[PDB]
Order: C-alpha cells, then sequence, then structure tokens
C-alpha cells in the first residue's frame, strides 16, 4: 500500500501524529501553491499518462514522501504559530 | 441462552437462583422431607438456608 | 422561579414561509404569542379601566393558562388552532421533546448529499485495496471536480458553460 | 474475545457507591466512587478533620447505571427534557464536556481519534 | 476564542430577561397582507430582532425582545413536575 | 419432446378452482345477484333487518316504523375500462325499498333510494376504486363460541368463557372458586351465576336435582337462596349490581342489551356458535346466542351446559373435555363479504341515527322520502372501508401465478382484535392440523414469518373459514376413490393414510403402513386407516406443488425458492421447465392469462388484437387480444396468439397463451445448459456466471413501463400555465415537446429531457425526463379544464398522464435462481468465445459455484440438473409428481440412453475418444471414478449415467480434471426491483424547515446517512471527515455551498462553525425559563454568538 | 451475499478528511479485528479449497 509506512511508524511516535503531520504537509502544499515541497526536484512523483504526478495529482503521496525524507519537521508544538505563517506567506509566492 | 447475558448485565434476580453461603463455615443439612435446613455452621452460629 | 418577562423567540426561528397565492405557514409559536399579547393587552386596559374582581381573576387565569400552554400544549386542555384541526399547536415542549423533536432531529443528522446507493458486484479482479464503481455514478458526484478539470482542460469555455456541457449524456 | 472488552464493561457498571456516612454530604447519596475517593482524600488528606464517607459500593442495573448519570444533555435524552431540566436548572448545573453523547450534540470532536 | 469545556444550567432573572430582550412586542402583528414587511414592533419587527436584509437576519434569528406582562406568571413545569417544586 | 411422467398416483378428483374465496364472499354478500326474494341475505339483507327498522314509538308523537321490503342494485356507472381511463370506481346503486307506518292511519312508504353505489367486484375480484383496481385480504381469529382453559395461576381448577363478538359486548368468564363464590364475569365485575340462572326462570331445586347431581359445587349456589326466592326479582336485584346511577326497575332493561343483536354475536346459528355449543358443550342452540324477551323471563340453552360442563370437568370425565387454543379446528377464518356487510351495517347504524332524529323533528309524516333518508354518511363509510382501510392494496401482478397464489392466501393479522403484531411465536409454528390444511412452505419469511400462508391446494373452506381437505376413504383393506374433505376436529377421529403407500387397487399393497392417526405416524395394518392421503398435492398450496424435486430438499430453502416463485417477470420468450410438475396447464387454466376456446369449433379470423372464433354450435364470436398491457410494476401483458385462421379447436382449447404461457404451459424466464464448477471469482458465493449467447438470442428481456404524469394549476400568484416556453435561454430542447405543453408521441428519451412544458410565477415550471432511462413515448393523456367525467382536484388547472416503454434487456447486474431454492445474480457474461465448451462444440449457458449447495440442503436441484440435461438429448420433456415422480434408476436408464445417442453420433462422425478423454479417464481411474480396465467408451458412458463428462476449456481449451454434472435447468429472473437503480445524487434540492438535502423527482436524492454508521466511525478516528458529513454534507446550506465553492476554483475548503442546530437549541432553552451559559476551562463564560447576541 | 441487498457509499471531501479517510479507514489498513485480535480478511471458500487441492497428496 504505502512505502516505508514502517519506516514512518518508526519516526512517528503515534499512528495519529503521522496521519495528522501528513495532512497538515498536504494542506501546506495545497494552500501556499504546491511548490512546498523539498524532494520535488530529482526523484518526484509521476503520473502514468504523462508526467503530472510531479505538480500534485495527489498530495499526500507527496507528503509520505517527504517524511520519508529527513527534510521536513514535525513538532506538535515547534514554532509560534502566527510568525510560522507569516514567514511562510512571505516566502512562498506560489499562494 | 441469552437472556442469561440479558440479565447478567442488568442486575436482577435470577429466577433458579441458588442459595449462596452466607457464612464462610461448614455445611450441616437437616434432610426434612418438606424442606432442607441448611445451615452454614460455624464456631459461632450456622445460617439457616431453607431449601425447597 | 415564576416567569414575569418572557422573552419572544427571534423572528426566523417561527419561520413564516409564503406557501403560494397568498396563504401563511406559520411556525405555531405566533399563534400563541398573538393571544399572549391579546390577553395582557386586555388586562392592562381592564387594570385601567374598572375592577371587576370575578373578572379580574377570570383574566388572570386566561393569561397563566396561556403562558403555560406556551409552555406546553396538552398538559391542561389541549389548545389549538382555530376551527379547522383540532390538533394542539407545538408548544416549547412539543418543539424541543418528541420521538421526532429537537433533541432527536439535533443530535442526528441524518442526511448526507454527497451520498449513493445501488446494487454490488464481486470484483474478483479489484484489490481490496481499491473497489469497483461503475462510472456513471462518480460522473454526478465529482461534477464539482469534474468542472474543475475540463476547465483546468479546454472542455469547457468555464465552469457553467461546462454545467451546460456536462447536464446532457448527449 | 479478549477480557479487556468486558473489564472495561464491568469497571463502568459499578463505578458508583453510596455514603454510609456523610462527610459534607448526606451519607445516603449513592453516585460515583471515584468522585467518592476524591472526596475522601480532600475531606482527610486535603481536608484536616477526618470526616469519612462511609460508603457500601452499589450494584446497580447497567440500565440504571446509565440512566443514574451525571451529564444532563444524556440525562435529558430519552425520558423527559421537561423533568431533566427542572432539576438542571433547579441547582447550578455544570455539565462537564465529557461523554462521546454531549461531546456530539454540541459537535465538538469527540477526545479519541486526532 | 475560547473551547467550551463546560456548559452550564441556571434559571433566569426577569431582569436577566432584559439582560438580553432586545425590546418588547405588545401587539401580536405578524403582518399585513398587503404589505409583508414586519408590520409594527410586533413578534417580528426587524428593530427589536435586526436586519430583515443583508448583517442579515441572523441577528433577527439570535438577538431576542422579551414580552412583560402585567400579572407575574408561573413557570408551568415547576409545579406540573410530578414533584411539584415549589409545592414541595 | 414427449412428456415422460414418472409419478404413478391415481389422483382421483382434479384442483379446484383456487380465487373463488374472494367471488363468493363479495358475490355471497350481495344476494342482489339473485332476486332480492333469494334468501341469500348475508351482507346486504341482514345489514338492512338489524339496522333499517329504526323505531321511534313513543316520543311525542311516534310509531314510526320504516320497514325494509327489497334493495337492488345492478348497474356499473361506467365501464371497467373507463373506470381506468377516468378514475371512476366501478359499482352499482343499490336502491333499498322503504315503507313508512306511524301509529295514525296512512303507511308512507318511499320505495327506491340509491343508498350506497357500492363498487362491483371484477371478474378476478378486485374492485375498481379510482381509475386502479384494488384487492381485499382476509384473515384468521378465534372462532366464536365457548372453550375451556385451566385458571392460569389456579392449576387444580380450571375456567370456562364465551367469547361474543364484536368486541364491544360482555365477554362470559366463568370460574368456582370454592370457598363460596361462583364468579362469572360479563366485562369486567364477577357476578354470582346462580342469581342469573334464577332470574332466568332457573329453580335452586332443580338447579340442584339436575346440575348437583353428579357434581359437588353445585352446592354453592344453593347458598344463596335468598335471592333464590325471588326470580323475577332477581332482575331488579342484577341490575342493582349494576351500578350505573340509574333505578334497578326495568324489567328487560339490560337484559335486551344481553340478548341476541348488539353484544351476543350473531355467529351462524347451527355451527358459528351451536357448533360450539352443539359439539363442546351443550346439545341445542336456540338462537345464535343467549336470547329470550317475548315473555320477559329467558332461555339460555347454553348457561346451563356450560355450568354442567364446568361440573363435568371439575369432577368427572363425561368427555375429553379441554378445549385447544392453537388447534385449527376452532380457528376461524374470514372473508371479504364479511367486511362489506359490517361496514355497510355501520352505514345503516349511522343513517338509523339520523333518520330517527329527523322523524321526531320531522313534523308531518311527508318526511320519509329525504326527511328520513339520506345517504351521505354510509356511502362515504363504504368509501372509507374500500380506499381509507389498510386491508385491501395492490393486486400482485407480476405473473399470473403470483397474482393466484396472492389471492389464495390468507394470514393471521388483521384489524388487530383478531391477532396483531407482537405475539406469534405460538401461532408462527406449524400445528399439526395444518396438515392438508395449511402448506408451512409457503409463508412470507421475515418479520411476518409463521403470518401468512397459503391454504393446502386441495383443501378448501367448506362454510365458514373451516378447511376441509380431500382424503381417500380406506375401507378395511380396500381404499375407496370416493373423497371426503374432512373438518381439522373431525380428522382427529380416524387414521389418515398416506399416498405414497402403494396399491393394488382398492386395496393396499402392505400390510404394515404408516397413517396420520392424530398427526403422529402411526405404522399401523391397513385396516387401522379409514382414510388416505389422496395425494401430496393436497398437503400444500399451489405455489409449493411446482418446484419437482422436493423430496431432496430442505424446507428452508423450500420456502424460498417457493416464494421467489412469485417475483418471476413474464420474459419476452416463455419457456417451460425441462421437468415439471404437471400443473402448468392447471396453471394457466385456473390462472387467466391464456385464452382457451369455450367448445368445439373453428377460427373465424386471428388479428393480433382480436379472434374471431366460429364454434361448432353454428356461433361465432370474437375476443379481443391484449397485446401490451401495463402490469402493476409496469410490465407487458398479451396473450399469444397461439391459433391459425380457420382452425378447429375444441371446447376450452387455449387460444392466446397468455403473457408467461409457452403453449398453454407456464412458461417464465428459461431453460438453459448449465454446468456447476467454482469458476474464478465469478461464481463466488452465489454468483452466477452467464455465456454471451443468452444475450445474443432474444432469451431473457421484458418490457417495462413507465408511467408519469403531471398538472397544471391556477396559482393566486398566475395559473402555472402548460407551455412549450422556457423563457430564458434555449428553445433547441424544445423540438421534442411538438405540441403545446404536451410532447410529441413515440420518441427515445434521455435524462432530464422536457416532458410537460409549463411556467409559475412568469417563471419556467415544467416537467422533464426523470433522471435514470426512458425508454420510448407510447401514449398520452390530457385532462384539462374539459373534465369530461374527470375531476380534477381543486388548483388543478389541468392534469396530463404520460406512458413510455423500454425494452429492457438482461443486463450485468441482474439477478437470477433456480425453482430448488438456490438464488443469486449475475456476476459476469463472459465472451462465449473462451469459455469452455463440450467435447462437442455446444458449450453451457451459465456456471454456478457448486459451494453454494453443500450448505444448502438440496438435492433436488441437482437432480433436476441430471434429468434437464438428458431432456437435452432427448429433445423431449417430463413430468415429475414431487415424491412419486421419476426415481433415480430410470434417471440411469435415460442416461445410458442419451449417451449412447450422443456418442453413437460421436461415432458416426468418424471419431470415438480424444487423448484428452483418454488421460483425464485415467485419472478418473487413479480417482477410482471409473473402473480400471474399462473402456474409455465404456468408462465414459458411465461417467455419463454419472451424470457428469469431459469438458474443454475455451480459453486455454483445455479438457477439464473432474466429470462435471450438467443439465438443462430452469432458471428464472428474480424481480429486479427498484433498489438495481442507482440513486446517486451529489447536488441538488433541500427540505423547507430543514436544510438537509432531498432530491428526488428533480434529483436522485440525498442517502440515508443512519446512526449506527455515525458509530463506525467514531470507531475510527474519524474527526474533521465526520465534522465535514454532519456540516459540509448534511445541514450547512452556507457552509455546502462554500465547499461548493472551494471545489469550483479548486482550493481549500472553509472552516465549518459551531453546530447551528445547537446554537438553535441554546436560543430555544434561553426561550423558556431556562439560561444556559457556556464555561471556559475554568468556570467562565464563553461566547458562541460572537456579537450576535450581545444588545448594542 | 449476493441475494439482492444493495450497498451504499459516500465520500470524504477535505484534504485533512480524505487523508484521515484513506489513512486509518482503509480496508488495505483495517486487517484484524479489532474486536478480538482474529484477523477480519479470512479466506474465502474457493480459494481455500483450491489451496488444499494443489497441496494435497
Ligand atoms: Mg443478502
Amino acid at each position: 500500500a504505502e512505502p516505508g509506512i514502517d519506516k514512518l511508524f518508526g519516526m512517528v511516535d503515534s499512528k495519529y501524529r503521522l496521519t495528522v503531520v501528513v495532512a497538515k504537509r498536504a494542506q501546506q502544499l495545497l494552500r501556499h501553491g504546491f511548490k512546498n515541497t523539498v524532494l520535488e526536484p530529482e526523484e518526484r512523483p509521476k503520473m502514468q499518462t504523462l508526467e503530472g504526478l510531479f505538480d500534485d495529482p495527489n498530495a499526500v503521496t507527496w507528503a509520505m514522501k517527504e517524511l520519508l525524507t529527513g527534510r521536513l519537521v514535525f513538532g506538535e508544538n515547534l514554532v509560534p504559530e502566527d510568525r510560522l505563517q507569516k514567514e511562510m506567506e512571505r516566502l512562498y509566492p506560489v499562494e | 441462552g441469552l437472556p442469561r447475558v440479558i440479565e447478567l448485565f442488568e442486575a436482577r434476580r435470577p429466577k433458579a437462583k441458588a442459595v449462596i453461603s452466607e457464612i464462610d463455615g461448614v455445611v450441616r443439612i437437616e434432610e426434612t422431607e418438606e424442606k432442607l435446613s441448611v445451615f452454614v455452621e460455624s464456631e459461632g452460629f450456622s445460617k439457616e438456608y431453607k431449601l425447597p | 422561579m415564576i416567569l414575569e418577562a418572557v422573552p419572544v423567540l427571534p423572528p426566523d426561528l417561527r419561520p413564516m414561509v409564503q406557501v403560494d397565492g397568498g396563504r401563511f405557514a406559520t411556525s405555531d409559536l405566533n399563534d400563541l404569542y398573538r393571544r399572549l399579547i391579546n390577553r395582557n393587552n386586555r388586562l392592562k386596559k381592564l387594570l385601567a379601566q374598572g375592577a371587576p374582581e370575578i373578572i379580574i381573576r377570570n383574566e388572570k387565569r386566561m393569561l397563566q393558562e396561556a403562558v403555560d400552554a406556551l409552555l406546553d400544549n396538552g398538559r391542561r386542555g389541549a389548545p389549538v388552532t382555530n376551527p379547522g384541526s383540532d390538533r394542539p399547536l407545538r408548544s416549547l415542549t412539543d418543539i424541543l421533546s418528541g420521538k421526532q423533536g429537537r433533541f432527536r432531529q439535533n443530535l442526528l443528522g441524518k442526511r448526507v448529499d454527497y451520498s449513493g446507493r445501488s446494487v454490488i458486484v464481486v470484483g474478483p479482479q479489484l484489490k481490496l485495496h481499491q473497489c469497483g464503481l461503475p462510472k456513471r455514478m462518480a460522473l454526478e458526484l465529482f461534477k464539482p471536480f469534474l468542472l474543475k478539470k475540463m476547465e483546468e482542460k479546454g472542455i469547457a469555455p468555464n465552469v457553467k458553460a461546462a454545467r451546460r456541457m456536462l447536464e446532457r449524456q448527449r | 474475545l479478549h477480557d479487556k472488552h468486558i473489564e472495561i464493561v464491568v469497571r463502568q457498571m459499578m463505578k458508583y457507591v453510596e455514603v454510609t456516612d456523610p462527610g459534607d454530604s448526606r451519607l445516603l447519596e449513592g453516585q460515583v466512587l471515584e468522585k467518592w475517593d476524591v472526596e475522601a482524600l480532600n475531606e482527610r488528606l486535603i481536608a484536616e478533620g477526618k470526616t469519612p464517607v462511609a460508603w457500601k459500593p452499589l450494584l446497580m442495573g447497567v440500565t440504571k447505571s446509565a440512566l443514574s448519570t451525571k451529564s444532563w444533555l444524556s440525562a435529558a435524552s430519552f425520558q423527559n427534557t421537561t423533568h431533566v431540566l427542572t432539576e438542571a436548572a433547579i441547582a447550578g448545573k455544570k455539565d462537564e464536556l465529557i461523554g462521546l453523547k454531549e461531546n456530539v450534540i454540541l459537535g465538538r470532536l469527540i477526545p479519541a481519534g486526532t | 476564542k475560547k473551547e467550551v469545556r463546560k456548559v452550564r444550567i441556571a434559571l433566569a432573572s426577569p431582569e436577566k430577561i432584559r439582560s438580553w430582550s432586545y425590546g418588547e412586542v405588545e401587539k401580536p402583528e405578524t403582518i399585513n397582507y398587503r404589505t409583508l414587511k414586519p408590520e409594527r414592533d410586533g413578534l417580528f419587527d426587524e428593530r427589536i430582532f435586526g436586519p430583515i436584509k443583508d448583517t442579515k437576519s441572523i441577528v433577527r434569528r439570535y438577538r431576542m425582545g422579551h414580552i412583560e406582562l402585567a400579572t407575574p406568571a408561573a413557570h408551568i413545569w415547576f409545579v406540573k413536575d410530578v414533584p411539584s417544586k415549589i409545592g414541595t | 419432446m414427449e412428456i415422460k411422467r414418472f409419478g404413478r398416483i391415481r389422483e382421483v378428483i382434479p384442483l379446484p378452482p383456487l380465487t373463488e374465496i374472494q367471488v363468493e364472499s363479495y358475490r355471497r354478500a350481495l344476494q342482489a345477484d339473485v332476486p332480492p326474494e333469494k334468501r341469500e341475505n348475508v351482507g346486504i339483507q341482514a345489514a338492512f333487518r338489524e339496522t333499517f327498522p329504526i323505531e321511534e314509538e313513543d316520543k311525542g308523537k311516534g310509531g314510526l316504523v320504516l320497514d325494509f321490503l327489497e334493495y337492488r342494485l345492478g348497474e356499473p356507472p361506467f365501464p371497467q375500462d373507463e373506470c381506468r381511463e377516468k378514475d371512476l370506481t366501478y359499482q352499482a346503486p343499490l336502491y333499498a325499498r322503504l315503507q313508512l307506518i306511524h301509529k295514525d292511519t296512512g303507511l308512507i312508504k318511499e320505495d327506491e333510494v340509491f343508498l350506497g353505489h357500492i363498487p362491483l367486484m371484477t371478474e378476478d375480484g378486485s374492485f375498481i376504486i379510482n381509475g386502479a383496481d384494488r384487492v381485499i385480504v382476509s384473515q384468521i381469529h378465534r372462532s366464536p363460541g365457548v372453550y375451556f382453559t385451566p385458571d392460569p395461576a389456579r392449576p387444580g381448577r380450571y375456567i370456562a368463557s364465551i367469547i361474543p363478538l364484536p368486541k364491544r359486548g360482555p365477554w362470559i368468564d366463568l370460574e368456582v372458586e370454592p370457598n363460596g363464590v361462583v364468579s362469572m364475569k360479563v366485562n369486567k365485575r364477577k357476578f354470582p351465576l346462580v342469581l342469573l340462572l334464577r332470574v332466568l326462570g332457573y329453580d335452586q331445586e332443580t338447579l340442584a336435582r339436575e346440575l348437583g347431581a353428579y357434581g359437588e359445587l353445585v352446592q354453592g349456589l344453593m347458598d344463596e337462596s335468598v335471592f333464590a326466592m325471588r326470580p323475577e326479582e332477581a332482575l331488579i336485584r342484577l341490575f342493582t349490581l349494576l351500578r350505573p346511577g340509574d333505578p334497578p326497575k326495568r324489567d328487560k332493561a339490560v337484559a335486551y342489551v344481553y340478548g341476541l343483536i348488539a353484544d351476543p354475536r350473531r355467529y351462524d346459528l347451527g355451527e358459528a356458535g351451536r357448533y360450539k355449543a352443539e359439539e363442546k358443550l351443550g346439545i341445542r342452540l336456540s338462537g345464535r346466542t343467549l336470547a329470550r324477551f317475548e315473555d320477559g323471563e329467558f332461555k339460555d340453552e347454553v348457561f346451563l351446559p356450560t355450568l354442567r360442563y364446568l361440573f363435568a370437568l371439575t369432577a368427572g370425565v363425561p368427555g375429553h373435555e379441554v378445549d385447544d387454543i392453537d388447534h385449527l379446528g376452532n380457528r376461524r377464518i374470514r372473508t371479504v363479504g364479511e367486511l362489506m356487510t359490517d361496514q355497510f351495517r355501520v352505514g345503516l347504524a349511522r343513517l338509523a341515527r339520523g333518520v330517527r332524529e329527523r322523524m321526531l323533528m320531522g313534523s308531518e309524516d311527508s318526511l320519509t322520502p329525504a326527511k328520513l333518508v339520506n345517504s351521505r354518511p354510509l356511502e362515504a363509510a363504504i368509501r372509507e372501508f374500500f380506499s381509507r382501510s389498510q386491508l385491501s392494496q395492490f393486486k400482485d401482478e407480476t405473473n399470473p401465478l403470483s397474482s393466484l397464489r396472492h389471492k389464495r392466501r390468507i394470514s393471521a393479522l388483521g384489524p388487530g382484535g383478531l391477532t396483531r403484531e407482537r405475539a406469534g411465536f405460538d401461532v408462527r409454528d406449524v400445528h399439526r392440523t395444518h396438515y392438508g390444511r395449511i402448506c408451512p412452505v409457503e409463508t412470507p419469511e421475515g418479520a411476518n414469518i409463521g403470518l401468512i400462508t397459503s391454504l393446502a391446494a386441495y383443501a378448501r373452506v367448506d362454510e365458514l373459514g373451516f378447511i376441509r381437505t380431500p382424503y381417500r376413504r380406506v375401507v378395511g383393506g380396500v381404499v375407496t376413490d370416493e373423497v371426503v374433505y374432512m373438518t381439522a376436529t373431525e380428522e382427529d377421529r380416524y387414521t389418515i393414510a398416506q399416498a405414497n403407500t402403494p396399491l393394488e387397487g382398492n386395496r393396499i399393497a402392505a400390510e404394515r403402513v404408516v397413517a396420520r392417526r392424530k398427526g403422529e405416524p402411526v405404522i399401523v395394518s391397513p385396516e387401522e386407516v379409514e382414510f388416505m392421503d389422496v395425494s401430496p398435492k393436497q398437503v400444500f398450496s399451489v405455489n409449493t406443488n411446482l418446484i419437482p424435486f422436493l423430496e431432496h430438499d430442505d424446507a428452508n430453502r423450500a420456502l424460498m425458492g417457493s416464494n421467489m416463485q412469485t417475483q418471476a417477470v413474464p420474459l419476452i420468450r416463455a419457456q417451460a421447465p425441462v421437468v415439471m410438475t404437471g400443473l402448468e396447464e392447471r396453471v394457466v387454466r385456473d390462472s387467466l392469462a391464456a385464452l382457451y376456446a369455450e367448445e368445439d369449433g373453428e377460427v373465424a379470423k386471428v388479428d393480433g388484437n382480436r379472434i374471431v372464433v366460429r364454434y361448432e354450435d353454428g356461433r361465432l364470436v370474437e375476443y379481443p387480444l391484449r397485446r401490451f398491457y401495463r402490469s402493476n410494476q409496469g410490465t407487458a401483458l398479451d396473450q399469444r396468439p397461439r391459433v391459425v385462421v380457420g382452425q378447429r379447436v375444441r371446447k376450452g382449447d387455449l387460444l392466446a397463451d397468455g403473457p408467461a404461457s409457452e403453449n398453454g404451459f407456464l412458461a417464465l424466464g428459461q431453460n438453459v445448459l448449465v454446468a456447476i464448477m467454482p469458476f474464478d471469482g465469478y461464481n463466488f458465493e452465489d454468483a452466477i456466471v452467464i455465456s454471451e449467447e443468452l444475450l445474443k438470442r432474444d432469451f431473457y428481456t421484458s418490457i417495462h413501463i413507465e408511467r408519469y404524469e403531471i398538472e397544471a394549476r391556477d396559482t393566486k400568484l398566475g395559473p402555472e400555465r402548460i407551455t412549450r416556453d422556457i423563457p430564458h435561454l434555449s428553445e433547441a430542447a424544445l423540438r421534442d415537446l411538438d405540441e403545446e405543453g404536451v410532447v410529441r408521441i413515440g420518441a427515445e428519451v434521455k435524462p432530464g429531457d422536457i416532458l410537460v412544458g409549463r411556467t409559475s410565477f412568469v417563471k419556467d415550471t415544467s416537467l422533464r425526463v426523470p433522471p435514470g432511462e426512458g425508454g420510448i413515448v407510447v401514449r398520452t393523456v390530457r385532462l384539462r379544464r374539459g373534465d369530461p367525467g374527470v375531476e380534477l382536484k381543486p388548483g388543478v388547472r389541468e392534469v396530463v398522464r404520460v406512458y413510455v416503454a423500454q425494452k429492457r434487456k438482461l443486463q450485468v447486474g441482474d439477478k437470477l435462481a433456480n425453482r430448488h431454492g438456490n438464488k443469486g445474480v449475475v456476476a459476469k457474461i463472459l465472451p462465449v468465445e473462451d469459455m469452455p465448451h463440450l467435447p462437442d462444440g455446444t458449450p453451457v449457458d451459465v456456471i454456478l459455484n457448486p459451494l453454494g449447495v453443500p450448505s444448502r440442503m438440496n438435492l433436488g436441484q441437482i437432480l433436476e440438473t441430471h434429468l434437464g440435461l438428458a431432456g437435452y438429448f432427448l429433445g423431449q420433456r417430463y413430468i415429475s409428481p414431487i415424491f412419486d415422480g421419476a426415481k433415480e434408476p430410470e434417471i440411469k436408464e435415460l442416461l445410458a440412453q442419451a449417451f449412447e445417442v450422443y456418442f453413437g453420433k460421436r461415432k458416426g462422425e468418424g471419431f470415438g475418444v480424444d487423448k484428452r478423454e483418454v488421460e483425464v479417464l485415467r485419472r478418473a481411474e487413479k480417482l477410482g471414478l471409473v473402473t480400471p480396465g474399462k473402456t474409455p467408451e465404456e468408462q465414459l458412458k458411465e461417467l455419463f449415467l454419472q451424470g457428469k463428462v469431459v469438458l474443454y476449456d475455451g480459453r486455454t481449451g483445455e479438457p477439464i480434471e473432474g466429470p462435471i454434472v450438467v443439465g438443462q435447468m430452469f432458471i428464472m429472473k428474480l424481480y429486479h426491483m427498484v433498489e438495481d437503480k442507482m440513486h446517486a445524487r451529489s447536488t441538488g434540492p433541500y427540505s423547507l424547515i430543514t436544510q438537509q438535502p432531498l432530491g428526488g423527482k428533480a434529483q436522485f436524492g440525498g442517502q440515508r446517512f443512519g446512526e449506527m454508521e455515525v458509530w463506525a466511525l467514531e470507531a475510527y478516528g474519524a474527526a474533521h471527515t465526520l465534522q465535514e458529513m454532519l456540516t459540509l454534507k448534511s445541514d450547512d446550506i452556507e457552509g455546502r455551498n462554500a465547499a461548493y465553492e472551494a471545489i469550483i476554483k479548486g482550493e481549500d475548503v472553509p472552516e465549518p462553525s459551531v453546530p447551528e442546530s445547537f446554537r438553535v437549541l441554546v436560543k430555544e432553552l434561553q426561550a423558556l425559563a431556562l439560561d444556559v451559559q457556556t464555561l471556559d476551562e475554568k468556570d467562565n463564560p464563553v461566547d458562541i454568538f460572537e456579537g450576535l447576541a450581545s444588545k448594542r | 451475499d449476493f441475494d439482492g441487498d444493495q450497498m451504499a457509499v459516500h465520500v470524504p471531501l477535505s484534504s485533512f478528511a480524505q487523508a484521515e479517510a484513506r489513512i486509518q479507514m482503509l480496508s488495505a489498513h483495517n486487517l484484524l479485528s479489532p474486536a478480538s485480535g482474529e484477523p477480519l480478511a479470512k479466506p474465502s471458500r474457493d480459494i481455500i479449497l483450491g489451496l488444499y487441492y494443489i497441496t494435497q497428496v
């Protein structure tokens, strides 16, 4: 079903924490434009009829893959939300 | 069958109830024709149990 | 502990909907509110006009009975609307209770729009990780996403030209 | 079936005891045991002065045990919101947001899941 | 911004009735069949409740007035209760 | 296709006509069919005599004697066909002749009043209420008599009881409390019975002489000698026992109330109470119930027998005096005509009330015609019973067999007093008396299991809801062909021998034979049976007897198959089973699907819609032929033209076979060659795998008929014109709506196509094609204001009806099942190119998953598999009585015959065995299935006699390891009811009071979400998905449309608010004296209405 | 079974809602019985029979 689900499980303290993390990352990709990715360039989700999956046919796979990478850091309470969103909005013109 | 568990969850009086030992002693039955008189007898007293 | 300043429901809460041609369908609360107002009004009048003590106690009884009926119909007699139906108006108690009442209604919310139901057939080819779906249902279901994409494509000029494009099987 | 389930079932069904020694309140009162040892700690541990809340644990019909409930929301569920709320109002009632039902009517997230 | 963690049931003072009440309705005038606007300050007066038009009528559905009985009234429940709380 | 019938049982009598029950009930209900002077008085005349005689004798001026003489109604005002075209009800106007007398000289006699326009029973039995016809249903109850049961608490002593109906009326209860109490309760209050006996004319001395003659408790009535010396005074003391605040001086005031008409039951004098009286307790029944008022004194030939009974059963054994509650013999049945007549009597009683008031208000005697007569009350009452009574409903128009079964089946429930829903466990079990009386396999499974069943096929009601069944008289060692329809109670009196017993004619063929002494297996000599089972057929209802090999199948699914037999949809192609029971001819005979030639004659003309026949009598009559007629469910209705012009047809000769008859034979569904084998996954549990050919051939299809309708109204905002106008945008789709408002006929329809044009306030408001599927336009009806005989409802400016047809072929999702019970749904049709095929190119039609049969208990199905496989090469049919029919010996005989045929022609082809055959035969030897060393020819022949043979794959073409049994199985397509259609709506309408989505006619509609579903969601951590469901997909119009638009632009959906139903309930709480405050983590109010509640 | 009964279907919509549905409501994710620890994906009659037949001697 999902690659490295055991690995992500090990890196994730609770299954529901992994769920929340994945969903937060996916909605991040969505809201600020899909460019909110860290492993996109070289390896990337890719479609079948074309390479359309490089963009966002299904974000959740993107979040899972980035989680398989150590690129993202998810804190249950890691940063003040106001400044995190503010810096996301300054540094992402992908909108 | 099922009504067993039904009342098992609702604290009730089982119809076919079995007299339990009110005391922690020995048992001494009187085999009286009409109804037995089984007593939980211990070094202080015997508890009546009139068995139909 | 007793009632002397009875708040008056917000307007739409007991809706008056125009059925057609001029008839009005009103939530029965108003049918009782009106009577209450009349009650209190004549009470004021007689207290200004004169003190027929038997009479005064009469209007007091009608006032209190109207109050109670507004709180609950049927507890003392069965007040109903004007001639035409012997159906006691749904009181506050009636609205808040009953086998299909406010408690029954609020907690459940039995209706989902993006829902469907029909017969099934085995998917021996299908893996449990997937499901066997006749397209023609997902069609109506994802009309939103379908228009989204086919505007994402050149399929229709606009989302609504898309609506028109997709409203016909032909 | 693993016996865990029945463990929960019984531990929940028989979670009330009835006082026999009044402390702050009357002895003749049968309600949440955990409430009761918490009160005992309060009165003798937290409170000095050993006012004992003597009780006997209550064997209660599970139907009754549910009916013997705290929140007025669920209590007002079936029988009569009229009378239930009668008590809920006679005394300043403070129903904590505990239990899935009342949490649901409010539409608030059940504590479980996420 | 607070999340509700408790609910509280309590009785109401007629002063409290006013504490929320947006005026009082005093003559039960829903609407004239010609003029389908809330006829008076009656059971649907826009001002007592809120703007009928877009804050839209939600405030009407939430803002509530009161009605003052010259003769006080008794909550039917508190007596009709099988234990009549007042009578006890 | 010669018919090989195997069962050899001499049916002394044939099957009687099925549905008379509903005819006679109505037919017997109305004696008006014959001269009113005809003795038949049930129904009409009984109600007249009961309620017609309205007397005001002494009230001011009295002498009002309005007496009935003659009634009659003989006219259906409009034809049944018109009664459908217009929604008119087939009735007859009944005139009741009445003459008025008064204490004064002069007899005003207003003869005829059309009092009652009572619907007339259709030939089938249904009645035309409004355009369409309904059908009444009968029921069961306690036979009104005298019955005895030991005291529920007091086991040593029992009690007796008398049950008068209707319910209003005292319920006689008798018990003896030996402490000095003789307790009889009429409705509630006890009364020492002996006082009443003395009131009646009975003296204590004689009461003891002839009562205490044998018994001991007689002294319990001599004790009250204080009231035993005042006989007529005892009556006033009785009324003193009554404490209504009324004067005891009333000679027979309440005595009449306890006489014959009102409280005492009017059950037929002689058996309805007398049989219960004559037989159980008491001898003669002078008057149906206890009544004597001619001389002030009373006669009651029951209570003295009832007390003699109590004495006997309490003290001695004058008989086996104990009445069973659940035994069928004391449990009676109710007819439709009885309902006609009792609602009739209610109407007459109400009319008597009004005429009574009016006569006294009527100053002069010139008041008989109108001032005494007004038909409004009872007329509307009859309308209420035939329309507002829930008993009668739609008629089962699935298939003629379905209809007949529905029309000859009785239930227990009804008005409720007979028996309501919550207590049937004891009744649900099949009483012993059901034998030859009730088929216990025909009952509807489910909540109403044991509630409804078709009677024994041969069993019939003798007089009064009492089944008697044929039984072969058996005298000594000689059986008599004479058949006696025995009463259930009388049945216990003898020893009924089974029909399976061999005989040499009228004499048995076995000394030791089982018989039914009293519902037990009694293995006795032939001389110990008084009657022998006429046939297994009598044991069951009609629907039971249509599955051939019941002898090897379980009842659990026998009931399933018998039931599914009703849901069969007549097909385009009607086939008869390869193996039959033998009644299909009688089936299509009693069931009027096909046409039958009255007598000998010849064909004058046979046109697609008519047939003029010319009989040998020198006459000729033509009969129009039903080409396409819609059912209650929208199917075809045709009598297949079966006779050529100038074709000599004899009496009773089938003329045009009904919609589901092959050749005067039951023919629905089809016979298909089938092989049982576990295929990959398309025969999973009960899934059926079909080859393509049955679609290439026109082999499973039917026409479904859809009947839409709309109307224009005259709204006070403006009448809703039925027009062609769609104001706003497009005219292109309006071409289809050819005429203005109405559409052109004979066209295909796509979903969403305009059906009827119209505009509200102008605002476009018109009919369109319902989502789903519409076929081709066939018919229209246009009843505008020009109502010729139609009454368009108020506001309805006009009405219009539309008929579409869709030739529904069998498709992927369809469902099929066999007669022998096994059911299933088509799983897939496979391209016949690769599907398994015989050594002969001929492949099978269907492959089943065998795993079903073992769990099921039904071997008759596989037996039929063998039989049909044989008949395949034999090209001929068979008749198998359920148990007396074919035997496996003849099975193997036909197996050898058919194998010889098949492989002798194989040999003539120049080909014997193939290497594939030899290898498979070797492997069968390996499994021992074929004797090693036997010829591949001979061992293949034995395999054939095994009913299994070799097979080739088709995809890999390989032969199939393991021989497989196959055959021509007569499989039916069940009712593919509406649940089959997709109910899949995404967006559309919502409710008025609430915002829960609800579409329907416009859009499919939101699916029921239920509660336990939310419980499952709760099991998962489905927090925001459930939030979405209940807010974005349940109630929130604003949120749901916001998500709509977010999806439209494809962005992240918005945040649901606090549940607004929650806030509404908060406002409700505040509305009453209750005040509700939300609390913070610490005790502090937290506001839900951010600024919408705080004043200012 | 396949006796005629028809099933229903709905859909989670929100990205988080869909994520949660796929995560802990996937059948491929929901293998063992949580009621009791038995697996609820027990192989069916046809496959069981096939493997027993293949592995028999
Ligand atoms: Mg099923």
